[PDB]
């Protein structure tokens, strides 16, 4: 009750929290833009009380068996109302022929209702928050989703999200069904895409990527049918569910003989054809990126992008097109098909440009 | 904390918990400041038509709205305006009212700001022409009534952080303070 | 219809400079895939015997125990990997460790001042007797049946010339080392390999007729045994490009810039092997191939 | 100045000098722990 | 089938900080307006200033496949062959129309008269070209 | 390669020529400001030793990718430097223990985190009422503003609140009620404080 | 203290510290020579002879088993 | 065990399919796609990585049709084999030399 | 100063990234000392291996 | 001023 420190500021309109985490951040573009990366220690730390259906009855009676020791697991029961049978001073064998009947018989009809709950490890399906002090604007609080990763103790996040937590920070876990709605669904990065101080989006590629798009998209690119498919194949990855079609499409040579070639264009256009949902046409664009076209030589019009039914034809890739920029290639995108279409292909975009850039690197010398 | 509890009403007003209005659109357009960023960029919405069409399901949105009343009051209030927009600020009386304050924006389709019309007729009278306009129109009036805030924002606490978060990296140095 | 017969048709070796520690064999006619593929096995999959489990009875040197069991860690030894077998890893201690699937290793030195010493000596060999530890310091005490095997097959140190530890007087060191098979990716040190890295056959492509002394000039920027020049027409010309490192010097002249494009030809890899003492550089580039061999035949194998 | 005239007096303490609104009055879901009034909270469900 | 023929007296080539590609400022022989503007990748086909070379727009070649035994198309008979589709049509002047095609971000300009250019339309043009 | 155009430290690519040359030739290089005039640059200096040693002029040694093995599209620019360690070398979780029976604060001591004040109107921000709820947690009906729970012999626990056998004299309107345990704390400041307020306690 | 393994390439450089002092030393000559005699080609194994402080010589006579 | 495929990306008639494998990498998937490019029936062939930390591999062909995508793969690693084994015998006369 | 003179080519830098490297050497895992067998303190952090810098500023060996 | 003073690599396998 006092000027600053008093009781409001301090335990009313704030508080410590439970099931809560703190780390520092390693950036990873290996991972979608919408997950998190979340060490193995964390994972046998932070558990969610969830009950126990008769339909998820095995996927937690493993969890149970699994226990601490391995992710994912389960730290303890919450048979009936308390009575936290604990898993941690426990035997393999004990678990066993114990945890094994989570769904009891009946056996009293005073709480017939709430079956029994067992608190399990976070896996990779749930979502988290992540604060990063200052929180200026409520932009600096997201959603993610959970990517176990049985590696080195440190957040992982993608490059994209750098724009917005202006990037150590902090993690929240929820344990109600509906905070777990709201984070995936209002608080989730990808409806974030856009800023309400302008309405201009904040999220993209930076800085490694925009220089590879720039190296790629170039008219001095040329790709055989081998690295063609492995760079499509490395950037999509259609068993993850990026794309519905079920079978990869590519598309015909840019050059038949002598042998056949493709274009770094027309990889980003076979990227946004296989990205595109089926049974909707192409996205048709005009604008213009950050480089003049005399730095080309005569003769060229690279300045300006033009796509044309979901292809593009002339110009070049660039920070305004991709990245954080208004009026850009992936803001169009996002226009078109919804936040979610619009935040794969930064998240594809982002996978292309870190093994393109493995094959052939960017180095800046002396000389330059 | 002034504007902890300002909150877009269920009504185009914005209004606390105790319902005190503050303002009854927002900021005369109801427009939600993110789903924005496109409503005067004709050209390319009138380009991916077809993809805008499905996105915009038009065959589920007809049964739940009308627009024949609130298009011709607008067609009337655009009419008198044009008529009258010659004389100046305190010389101009109300016959009609915008249409946002006669229907409910989200509801009645061709309920749109006065700004939005005019940019509108201004950007159809250019001739080069599926490209129908009476389809167009169709088209650019239902993106403005999906455009709308949803009740329940928290705008008020969305506008102080607007102000406040820019204003860090604002100014550092150099008459007027 | 490319095919196996093919790629054995155009495919040849041509070794350079072999010797008992270094290999300088060339590649032609095979795709950079597979000699990467090659460069990876050599350099991480090829098994190897390094120090590993190291118990201390007593140390008191200036040098951590930690730093010390990881310096006796990266030690070459020199026992041929096929001759011991890997650890299930998920046994009892005593369980854990056979006559034929690891090697035991003793230090036990203790350091003291010798009373004869010259005057104004500061060398500490003379000063103090085991002044200094050394690898050779470290004895192979077999168990079982490693002692008939290992009878042809001491268990020395690939160098035993290498500095553990320094001491002094009053100054002891006794430890216990438990050496067993490595995969190389686990740690560097099970690295058979010092370096298993190649290079492509750089091609140089002369347009202009370079003659006179602009062409000596010319001869001058490469290494001295790359470039010829042609007697018969004072024409410089190709000699040896193995000779030559990739260093583009000709190109900061502007008068041979146009002259010559620096190429590289795509499909002769100067592969270059050294080793520690444990195995040739030929038999570990023999176990690369066969390890790549057994993934696929595994590979095949296991269904799906 | 301003805090003065509003009605819910929780918040004014929460603010600067939560001594003097506590004498007139003899976020506030917040102090009580009661659901908000705002998104999701906006609303009520049944049924 | 073809759709436009012609050859054309390459004025000049310029790669214009390019490795690769070169801009070829092609001139039709034959008619005394039609004017070509290229850029290929002179690696895989090199040219050279003041040059004539065959020109042809096929519509198709008698889903993609790499060559199989016993298999024609027009690519056969040519040398070097570009794939792609238009994206531009301009009215230059009175009996000057100007097609602009795109080959993979390589554009092709090419200038005539509506009756000899009428065939063109905005769809895929396989463009062949041979020495 | 990025770092440098927004650094601007030229000092990291002189100091890679350098110790490359260093390295090569031997010697020990000397990096003392104020002795490279303009008309004699510490790039060309270097360059020579490295020109006469046989690398690259500038540097750019080509090297070979790890994974596909083919040779990159440029020479890479590398050197040596001095590399230094630092001792900023961190993390903290809790699910449950120690705990107006809010968590304790440190890392050491198992505590939480604090979500402040910012972070709440961040939540709010979104909308997300279920969120902030969870993120800032997870009575006497008739007084509305505690005394209860005093079984006598084997009777179940009731409620005697003096401030209200079967109600003695106290009363029997009470029933459990979900609010923070801050309030409780509050509630006994008050009544030392000597302020009480009438708590609309809602109906059932 | 002399790094056993080269860290960057891997070519054992422990024992060919004392040579790379006697060579120094006993006959005169310089760095570069010095190593390139002791057999060491690439500036990843050039280094961890080149420059390495014996912090064991001074860091040493500070024993507390012997009477000062 | 050590390969599996993915149910999920399957093909109805199996033309088509992605394969996951353990324990391997760039190592093994840039030999592996090779060689079954080599193959002319199959219509497209590459390699995928989840996480580099992770030691997965995941490899995707999708054949010409006429030929099961599982047989496409087993006709690569023979083909492998051979690749791996044809070196050993060349190499091994070299060191007779 | 002297930790300012100790860093290699301080003309080719930016003031502020001299400031920050300044800043920064101070923060290192350094060498304290030898006689750390007995100088019984909080915190030492002391680094196993260091080497001489190969591009060392003069007077890096006067000091 | 007097400029700094001046001071008076195989491939593999050479
Ligand atoms: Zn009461
Ligand atoms: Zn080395």
């Amino acid at each position: 009750l006092e000027k600053k420190e008093g009781l409001f500021r301090k335990h009313m309109m704030g508080k410590r929290v439970n099931y809560a985490a703190r780390s520092v951040i390693s950036p990873d573009p290996n991972i979608e833009t919408n997950e998190i990366g979340v060490p193995p220690v964390f994972a046998v730390k932070l558990t969610y009380p969830e009950p126990v259906t008769a339909y998820n009855i095995a996927e937690l009676r493993q969890a149970v068996i699994n226990g601490p020791d391995k992710w994912p697991g389960a730290t303890q029961i919450q048979n009936e109302d308390g009575s936290l049978v604990s898993l941690i001073g426990m035997s393999v064998e004990q678990r066993k022929a114990l945890a094994n009947q989570l769904l009891t018989p009946s056996s009293n009809v005073s709480t017939h209702t709430l079956n029994k709950k067992v608190y399990r490890h976070i896996k990779n399906r749930d979502v988290v928050l992540m604060n990063r002090q200052p929180t200026l604007h409520k932009a600096s609080m997201m959603g993610h989703k959970v990517r176990v990763l049985p590696n080195e103790k440190t957040l992982r996040l993608h490059y994209a999200n750098t724009g917005a937590y202006n990037a150590e920070m902090n993690m929240h876990f929820p344990q109600n069904e509906n905070a777990r709605a709201e984070a995936l669904n209002l608080a989730n990065t990808d409806s974030q895409y856009l800023t309400p101080t302008s309405g201009s989006p904040v999220r993209g590629l930076i800085q490694d990527h925009i220089s590879a798009g720039v190296w790629l998209t170039s008219k001095d690119s040329f790709f055989t049918r081998e690295q063609y498919q492995q760079y499509i194949y490395g950037c999509i990855r259609p068993e993850d569910g990026h794309t519905t079609r079920s079978k990869i499409v590519t598309l015909p040579p840019t050059i038949f003989k002598p042998y056949p070639l493709w274009t770094g264009k027309q990889i980003i256009t076979t990227v946004l054809l296989n990205v595109t949902p089926p049974d909707m046409p192409g996205i048709n664009l005009i604008s213009k990126n950050k480089i003049k076209n005399e730095y080309w030589g005569k003769g060229s019009l690279e300045n300006e992008v033009l796509f044309k039914d979901g292809a593009l034809l002339c110009g070049i890739l660039d920070k305004s097109q991709y990245g954080a920029s208004k009026y850009g290639i992936v803001h169009s995108l996002h226009e078109v098909y919804g936040p979610e279409v619009a935040a794969k292909v930064l998240s594809v975009l982002g996978r292309l440009f870190t093994n393109y850039i493995t094959a052939t690197a960017f180095t800046c010398g002396m000389d330059d | 904390k002034q504007l902890e509890g300002v909150h877009v009403s269920y009504d185009n007003s914005i209004r606390d918990a105790d319902g005190t209005l503050v303002q009854f659109m927002y900021g005369g357009d109801a427009i939600d400041i993110t789903k924005e960023s496109h409503m005067t960029q004709f050209e390319f919405c009138l380009d991916n038509y077809y993809a805008l069409l499905k996105k915009y399901n038009p065959s589920a949105l007809i049964e739940h709205l009308d627009v024949e009343s609130a298009l011709k009051y607008s067609k009337k209030t655009l009419k008198y305006r044009k008529k009258h927009s010659k004389e100046p600020h305190y010389k101009q009386s109300v016959k009609y009212d915008p249409v946002l304050a006669k229907y409910n924006p989200a509801k009645y389709l061709g309920s749109v700001s006065e700004n939005f019309q005019d940019k509108l007729e201004s950007f159809l009278d250019k001739n080069s022409k599926g490209v129908n306009e009476k389809k167009f129109r169709a088209l650019m009036q239902l993106k403005y009534m999906r455009s709308l805030i949803n009740p329940g924002e928290a705008v008020g606490i969305i506008a102080s952080q607007s102000v406040g978060e820019p204003s860090t990296q604002m100014t550092l140095n150099t008459n007027v303070t | 219809e490319w095919n196996v017969e093919k790629f054995k048709k155009d495919f040849e070796v041509n070794i350079s400079s072999l010797d008992a520690r270094e290999a300088n064999f060339d590649l032609i006619n095979i795709d950079t895939s597979i000699a990467n593929a090659f460069r990876r096995i050599m350099i991480s999959e090829v098994p190897s015997v390094a120090a590993e489990y190291v118990y201390f009875f007593n140390n008191t040197s200036v040098i951590q125990d930690e730093v010390l069991a990881h310096r006796i860690g990266l030690v070459p030894l020199k026992v041929d990997p096929d001759m011991l077998t890997w650890v299930d890893s998920n046994l009892p201690d005593d369980e854990k460790f056979t006559d034929e699937n690891t090697i035991v290793l003793s230090l036990n030195v203790k350091c003291t001042r010798n009373p004869d010493a010259p005057k104004g000596s500061t060398d500490p060999k003379e000063l103090y007797n085991n002044a200094h530890v050394y690898a050779r310091d470290l004895k192979f005490e077999p168990q079982g049946r490693q002692s008939t095997t290992f009878a042809d097959c001491p268990v020395v140190p690939a160098d035993p010339d290498i500095l553990l530890a320094k001491l002094r007087p009053g100054q002891e060191i006794s430890l216990k080392a438990h050496c067993i098979l490595g995969i190389g990716g686990d740690h560097a040190k099970f690295s058979p390999v010092s370096t298993a890295s190649y290079r492509l056959l750089p091609q140089i492509n002369i347009l202009q007729p370079i003659k006179g002394e602009s062409a000596r000039r010319f001869q001058k920027c490469f290494p001295p045994g790359v470039i010829g020049i042609d007697e018969g027409s004072d024409e410089a010309y190709v000699k040896d490009a193995r000779k030559d490192t990739v260093s583009r010097e000709v190109l900061r002249y502007e008068e041979f810039a146009d002259k010559v494009k620096l190429g590289r030809v795509r499909n002769h890899f100067i592969f270059n092997v050294e080793s520690a003492g444990a195995m040739t550089p030929e038999e570990i580039f023999f176990k690369s191939v066969r390890i790549l061999k057994n993934k696929a035949e595994y590979l095949k194998n296991c269904p799906i | 100045q301003g805090m003065e005239t509003s009605t819910s007096s929780f918040m004014k303490m929460s603010y600067e000098t939560t001594c003097q609104f506590l004498t007139k009055a003899v976020s506030a879901r917040i102090v009580v722990g009661k659901l908000n009034n705002v998104g999701t909270g906006s609303f009520d469900v049944l049924a | 089938n073809t759709l436009f023929d012609d050859i054309f007296q390459v004025s000049e080539v310029d790669p214009g900080r390019y490795n690769k590609v070169c801009r070829i400022e092609a001139a039709s022989t034959t008619q005394d307006q039609c004017k070509l503007t290229l850029d290929i990748n002179v690696e895989l086909f090199p040219v050279a200033a003041q040059d004539s070379l065959t020109v042809t727009i096929a519509s198709s070649l008698n889903s993609w496949r790499p060559p199989q035994a016993g298999d024609r198309s027009l690519a056969d008979d040519y040398d070097y062959v570009m794939y792609g589709t238009a994206y531009k049509f301009e009215e230059v002047s009175k009996d000057l129309i100007a097609v602009y095609y795109s080959f993979g971000g390589l554009l092709m300009r090419l200038e005539g008269n509506y009756r000899n250019l009428n065939n063109l339309k905005q769809e895929n043009a396989y463009l062949l070209i041979r020495r | 390669p990025h770092a440098f155009p927004s650094r601007m430290t030229i000092g990291m690519f002189v100091e890679s020529l350098a110790g490359k040359a260093g390295a090569l030739h031997g010697i020990a290089q000397d990096s003392t400001p104020w002795i490279f005039n303009e008309d004699d640059t510490p790039a060309d200096y270097f360059g020579e030793q490295l020109a006469k040693a046989g690398y690259n002029y500038h540097g750019n040694e080509p090297m070979y990718s790890g994974a596909t093995g083919e040779e990159l599209r440029a020479d890479i620019y590398v050197g040596v430097v001095y590399y230094q360690r630092l001792r900023h070398m961190k993390f903290q979780v809790r699910s449950t223990g120690p705990v107006t029976m809010q968590p304790v604060k440190g890392r050491k001591r198992h505590g939480g985190i604090r979500v402040g004040e910012m972070e709440r109107d961040a939540l709010i921000g979104h909308g997300t009422s279920f969120l902030l709820q969870d993120r800032l947690l997870n009575v006497c009906r008739e007084c509305g503003s505690t005394q209860q729970s005093v079984p006598r012999i084997g009777s179940i626990s009731t409620v005697c609140c003096r401030r209200c056998d079967s109600q003695i004299v106290g009363g029997n309107e009470t029933t459990t009620v979900a609010i923070p345990f801050v309030l409780k704390y509050l509630d006994s400041e008050l009544s030392a404080m000597g302020i009480r307020l009438r708590y609309n306690v809602e109906p059932k | 203290i002399v790094p056993v393994r080269c860290f960057s390439c891997g070519k054992v450089v422990g024992d060919k510290w004392e040579s790379y002092l006697n060579l120094l030393q006993e006959d005169e000559l310089d760095e570069g020579t010095a190593l390139s005699r002791l057999g060491l080609k690439r500036y990843c194994c050039r280094r961890m002879i080149l420059t390495h402080v014996d912090l064991i010589e001074k860091f040493l006579r500070y024993n507390p088993l012997e009477k000062r | 065990e050590k390969i599996k495929l993915l149910t999920q990306a399957t093909s109805e008639d199996g033309t088509s399919a992605s394969f996951q494998i353990v324990e391997e990498d760039h190592t093994l998937g840039n030999a592996l796609r090779y060689v079954i490019m080599k193959n002319p029936d199959v219509e497209f062939c590459g390699y995928s990585i989840p996480h580099p930390s992770e030691n997965l591999l995941n490899i995707r062909i999708q054949t010409y049709g006429e030929t099961t995508a599982v047989d496409a793969l087993q006709k690569g690693l023979k083909d492998l084999m051979d690749l791996c084994d044809v070196v050993e015998s060349k190499f091994t006369e070299k060191i007779k030399s | 100063s002297i930790l300012a003179n100790l860093t290699p080519f301080s003309d080719f830098n930016q003031s502020p990234r001299n400031m920050y490297q300044c800043q920064m050497g101070k923060q290192t895992m350094g060498t304290p000392g030898v006689a750390l067998c007995h100088r019984s303190d909080n915190k030492l952090y002391r680094l196993q291996t260091g080497q001489t810098p190969i591009v060392k500023a003069n007077l890096y060996d006067d000091y | 001023r007097k400029d700094v003073p001046k001071v008076e690599h195989f491939a593999t396998g050479y």
